[PDB]
RNA sequence: AUGCCCCGAAACCCCCGGGCUACACGCGCGCUACAAUGGGCGGGACAAUGGGACCCGACCCCGAAAGGGGAAGGGAAUCCCCUAAACCCGCCCUCAGUUCGGAUCGCGGGCUGCAACUCGCCCGCGUGAAGCUGGAAUCCCUAGUACCCGCGUGUCAUCAUCGCGC
RNA sequence: CUCAGGCGGGUCAGGAAUCCGCCGUAGAGUGCAAGGGCAAAAGCCGGCCUGACUGGACCCGUAACAGAGGCGGGUCCAGC
């Protein structure tokens, strides 16, 4: 089925203004719009725009991962650091109101082996 | 899907009445995989639903992993036929949107598929005694002179010219009642 | 009048020697708040037992529960506020809320989000700590 | 604070991101409960210790709640936090995994903070896991003490099942 | 009434549950070894029954040709 979001199409949330994401999106995703973006996030969708323009071919990495995706975000790799690399994550149009760091993974699956000596009162 | 044949069989279905097929018989089965009162709940509910008895289909050979023993009853079935299957058909097939999938079909236009939840005139009486509603309904056709083959006297074997095809069988319901798709 | 034992409201069987309001309470979906909701605006005393209703009254009950917003209960007292597809305020039982929720929880595991893959994995997703508590062999 | 040894463009100094918050499992100390010596609803009474300047904030208006806007007085025996709960009266529930239990999750609305996904707190509706009194063993307490029940403060931009007192 | 096995289709259902078509000389089954025989049956499913009976005759095999106590089998008459 075709995507949407509270009843409006892709082609809509594009064009579609910051206010009107913000009313759309959660309570903390508003809240977060309504302060307002930092000096990095403003970097980042400088680049994001760029992109999408056309002319940047370079990879987008970022050490913004608090940031939210946006309708324009989708249809672009960004490469969001992990605190060791730069983990790759492909903008969807269903991850559009989310934390770009949700798709991040920082620490690893554990796999317990046996138990060591100090593991019991034995 | 789209099929290319249809005006000339058009002409065909026109010219020659006695190559016209109809639905001889629409099966339906209730695969309950368990001998407990949830079988008598479906024999009820086909009984209220269709209108006539159930029957119980037994197992055969025995297998532990799904519980289940030789010659224990497991799932109902029940045959529809005239008037009463058409009537029976169209409610069924409205039950769920009506459209089919165009690879359904058999080589000899013979289509069925699967109803996973009574819609059909369904009837909200269903926590009295419901729980396994699910059903497997296939539809088989047949141009009129098929008994040859079904009568114990001088049985004989219909030639190929004279049997039903995939695109044939499609056209047919597609010119009857509902539409095809094309299965993405 | 005619006291029945059972009484079946919205697919599910209610009981007869219970008040209106727990009786819809027995509903996945509704609960005691909700449903004193769903009777105030049916116009019923909550307190009446379940049985005495006739079928005017279990349809009326059946029509507000399949538009709970329209029949005047307000919009932030429904189970979903806002529809991720449709947009609107809805409010769902039993089967089709089973389904809205495992719809959620698919949509985030097909998103790869981090609440998805702790949803998968079985662990909790909203925050707690791990090394204490929430041992389940 | 300091002896010797060590690093001394690095182990020194700043900035961004992550971690200390993981989780088959063993243990300490606690909160909540396993209900009638009670749960829910409406109603009716009673404290003290302390704190308050980007601070406490009466009072008024909006909102269903969280919460939002204006704003008097108070440098504090003058104003605020501050009309606590246990307890009492009337009604429903009548021994049941329930109108006990409140984990675990869905949607939605807010507050602080430059930043809330890793990794904050709050409220509405929906959901409803173990638990029906506990083996060996083991701990506190001699009077306004033990038990029961709430409040102030230290940490604090937000966060108290925590320490110190009432 | 027709089997085994296979091809195409169908909600849970997956290699395998129950179902709808086509092909299918027996590749199944027939209590048990092997051989032989069996497809509108000798196989699968049902209805009724007890000829798995009584009194007898003759004949073949064990034992060719070529002798036999005991035993097995075949063709019949009568009774019920």
């Amino acid at each position: 089925k075709e995507f949407r979001y509270r009843g409006y199409t892709l082609e809509q949330l594009m064009n579609m203004s910051l206010e009107e994401l913000a009313r759309l999106f959660p309570a903390r995703q508003r809240r977060s719009l309504k302060r307002g973006l930092t000096p990095e996030q403003k970097k980042l969708l400088r680049k994001i725009r760029l992109a999408k323009k056309g002319k940047y071919k370079k990879p987008i990495r970022t050490h913004c991962r608090d940031m939210i995706i946006l309708p324009e975000m989708v249809g672009l790799t960004i490469y969001v650091h992990n605190g060791k690399e730069f983990v790759p994550v492909e903008i969807k149009p269903e991850m559009i109101g989310h934390y770009l760091g949700e798709f991040a993974p920082t620490r690893k699956k554990v796999e317990h082996g046996a138990p060591g000596v100090g593991a019991t009162r034995s | 899907v789209e099929i290319p044949n249809k005006e000339q069989i058009l002409a065909d279905w026109e010219a020659h009445p006695m190559r016209r097929p109809r639905i001889e018989k629409v099966t339906i089965n209730i695969g309950v995989g368990e001998s407990g009162e949830r079988l008598t709940k479906a024999e009820i509910m086909l009984q209220q639903l269709t209108g006539q008895k159930p029957i119980r289909r037994k197992a055969k050979k025995t297998n532990r992993d799904f519980g289940i023993r030789r010659g224990e009853p497991i799932a109902v079935k029940v045959t529809l036929r005239g008037p009463k299957a058409y009537e029976l058909l169209k409610r069924l097939l409205a039950a769920v949107d009506n459209r089919l999938k165009a690879s359904s079909f058999d080589e000899h236009g013979n289509v069925c598929f699967g109803i996973e939840e009574h819609i059909n005139i369904p009837g909200v009486e269903y926590d009295p005694e419901i729980g396994i509603f699910g059903m497997d309904v296939c539809v088989t056709l047949e141009r009129p002179g098929f008994r040859v083959a079904r009568r114990k006297r001088k049985r004989a074997k219909i030639p190929t010219r004279h049997k039903l095809t995939k695109e044939e069988g499609m056209v047919y319901m597609m010119e009857e009642f509902g539409v095809e798709i094309v299965e993405g | 009048a005619n006291f029945r034992h059972i009484v079946r409201v919205a697919g599910v069987d209610l009981d007869g020697n219970k008040q209106l309001r727990w009786a819809l309470t027995a509903i996945k979906g509704i609960g005691i708040n909700f449903a004193t909701m769903v009777c105030r605006v049916a116009g019923l005393d909550p307190f009446m037992k379940a049985g005495y209703l006739t079928d005017e009254q279990v349809k009326k009950i059946e029509e507000i529960l399949a538009d709970p917003v329209a029949h005047g209960i307000p919009r932030w007292a429904v189970n979903r506020p806002k529809d991720y597809e449709t947009g609107r305020d809805l409010h769902l039982i039993t089967a089709k809320l089973d389904m809205a929720i495992r719809e959620d929880i698919m949509r985030l595991r097909r998103i790869r989000a981090y609440r998805g893959i702790r949803h998968e994995l079985g662990l909790p997703v909203r925050g707690q700590r791990t090394r204490s508590n929430f041992r389940r062999g």
